[PDB]
């Protein structure tokens, strides 16, 4: 999002043998004003203040 | 006032009296007023934790806001 | 109460019917302090086989998966209020599970408490802290002057509920946690349990000091087992208690069985000169009556120790331990190995937990005790 919302999804298929979609939403701080993806679950993104990572893997 | 150092941050780089030398950007002063200090663990520590603690804080705040205003609704 | 007018309203307050005829209910329902949007809408009577229910796209992320059970659950369940008391449940079910996910810490009480008690410790303590602030790390003295350290692994709320403690030493740590006390006092509670361990310390610090201890490498402060290497190809193992260190371990003997034969002998006939007021390798050397070898040369003395089967040394934790009962073989081996090895030969006989067969290299009765 821009106020800070992300979102999340993922292919589950455990608990019942059907595949479900887990979803997350995380809710990061700043008005971001643009982001990426790095190789192996990780995202920059950027506030107006720094640019900050996160790593999902 | 420029990025010299080449981290991702501004410094402030100071000249002293030319009285010491007739030489150029000789006795200099870089300074972030942070970390970052050039010239010619036990509190250090626990600031990454808080400054996230502030960031979190802020989300919840926010939370709340928008909480708020949904209700008001 | 009994009908739903009131018990509605008592087990779900935020539900306000909106129209006239209670047909439109729309508001919040609670779940673990979490007000979450809704809005029911019924037909014109009252049943659910069908009906409406949106949400907020919160909610949806909330009851994904739950997505079959709930629309079963319209089907099955024969009241709205009893609908809203089982919807309830499910939604409860649904965040207890994902705890990893709903989960926060209070900005006021939390770290403002936290920085005054650290400071209360005093920050030569302190050596390792989490960015989430949820694990802590702290470290303390021996008398002895030995360095030990303390896992704390702290809550949302670190007061009111135990923090999660992890420490190495052997003997089970037990923290009379309060909603009072501090991490001061479980702090002063681990130097009291330092202190009374303090004897098993010094007695593993005098063997891995003065002796060639062999397969706790670099042995952990957990560690309450030490197989010390003597002589050659032959070692003893230890097991002591924390409680009573001085006194006698159970120990045992490896080897050749016409070596150990006279340090088991020699053990037994001068045991009650066993003395508790002494050290373990003091008491053990007028004990066994003999030395030790204090590093050799420990990485390679002069043997090829590994199995001379496998030719390895550390099969899956197994030591080359098991060897020959002869001067000119000496060879030692792994049980595995040497177990498969015998296991297979037609020779070999076995009794209850013992086979009896040839040695690989020298072909001479060799034992193997499972
Ligand atoms: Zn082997
Ligand atoms: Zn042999």
């Amino acid at each position: 999002g821009h106020h800070g919302r992300m979102l999340a999804i993922k292919a589950s298929w455990d608990e019942s043998g059907k595949l479900v979609p887990e979803l997350r939403e995380y809710c990061l701080p700043g008005p971001v004003l643009c982001a990426a993806c790095g190789g192996g679950g990780r995202v920059y993104h950027s506030t107006p203040s720094d640019l900050c990572v996160v790593d999902l893997s | 006032i420029d990025d010299f150092i080449g981290s991702g941050t501004e410094q402030v780089l100071l000249l002293f009296k030319d009285s010491l030398n007739s030489d150029c950007l000789t006795s200099f002063k870089i300074t972030d007023l942070g970390k970052i200090n050039y010239s010619s663990e036990n509190r250090y520590l626990v600031v990454p934790p808080l400054e996230t603690g502030l960031k979190v804080c802020f989300s919840s705040f926010r939370e709340l806001r928008q909480h708020l205003l949904l209700k008001e609704k | 109460m009994a009908v739903t007018e009131a018990s509605l309203l008592r087990q779900c307050p935020l539900l306000l019917p909106q129209n006239r005829s209670k047909t439109v209910y729309e508001g919040f329902i609670s779940a673990q302090g979490r007000d979450f949007h809704l809005r029911i809408v019924l037909p014109e009577d009252l049943q659910l086989k069908n009906a409406r229910l949106l949400c907020s796209w919160q909610l949806r992320t909330i009851l994904s998966g739950y997505h079959r059970i709930v629309q079963q659950r319209m089907q099955h369940s024969p009241d709205l209020m009893s609908f809203m008391m089982e919807l309830k449940m499910l939604l409860e079910v649904a965040l207890k599970n994902r705890q990893e996910l709903y989960a926060l810490p209070p900005p006021p009480q939390f770290y403002s408490s936290l920085i005054e008690e650290i400071g209360t410790l005093g920050w030569d303590k302190l050596v390792y802290a989490d960015t989430c602030f949820s694990t802590i790390k702290l470290k303390a003295e021996d008398a002895s002057g030995r360095e030990h350290l303390i896992t704390l692994k702290l809550k949302a709320k670190y007061p009111a509920e135990s923090p999660d403690y992890f420490v190495d030493f052997p003997v089970p740590f037990c923290a009379s946690w309060t909603p009072q006390s501090s991490l001061i006092s479980i702090y002063s509670q681990f130097l009291a349990a330092i202190e009374s361990l303090k004897a098993f310390w010094d007695v593993m610090d005098e063997i891995d000091e003065k002796t060639w201890v062999l397969e706790p490498e670099k042995p952990p402060r957990s560690a309450t087992a030490r197989r010390i290497a003597l002589g050659n190809n032959v070692s003893i193992n230890i097991e002591v208690d924390p409680r009573h260190p001085t006194m006698l371990p159970e120990c045992f003997f490896l080897g050749a069985d016409h070596v150990v034969k006279p340090l088991g002998i020699k053990l037994s006939r001068n045991i009650h000169l066993w003395d508790p007021e002494n050290s373990v390798l003091q008491n053990l050397k007028d004990v066994l009556e003999i030395d030790f070898p204090a590093r050799a040369i420990l990485e390679k003395s002069d043997f090829t120790m590994d199995c001379g089967i496998c030719y390895a040394y550390q099969l899956d934790g197994t030591i080359p331990d098991q060897v020959c009962d002869n001067s000119q073989c000496g060879q030692p081996f792994h049980q595995i190995c040497l177990y498969e090895w015998l296991r297979g030969l037609l020779t070999s006989r076995q009794s209850f937990n013992i086979i009896f067969g040839e040695c690989p290299y020298c072909s001479k009765p060799i034992t193997l005790k499972m």
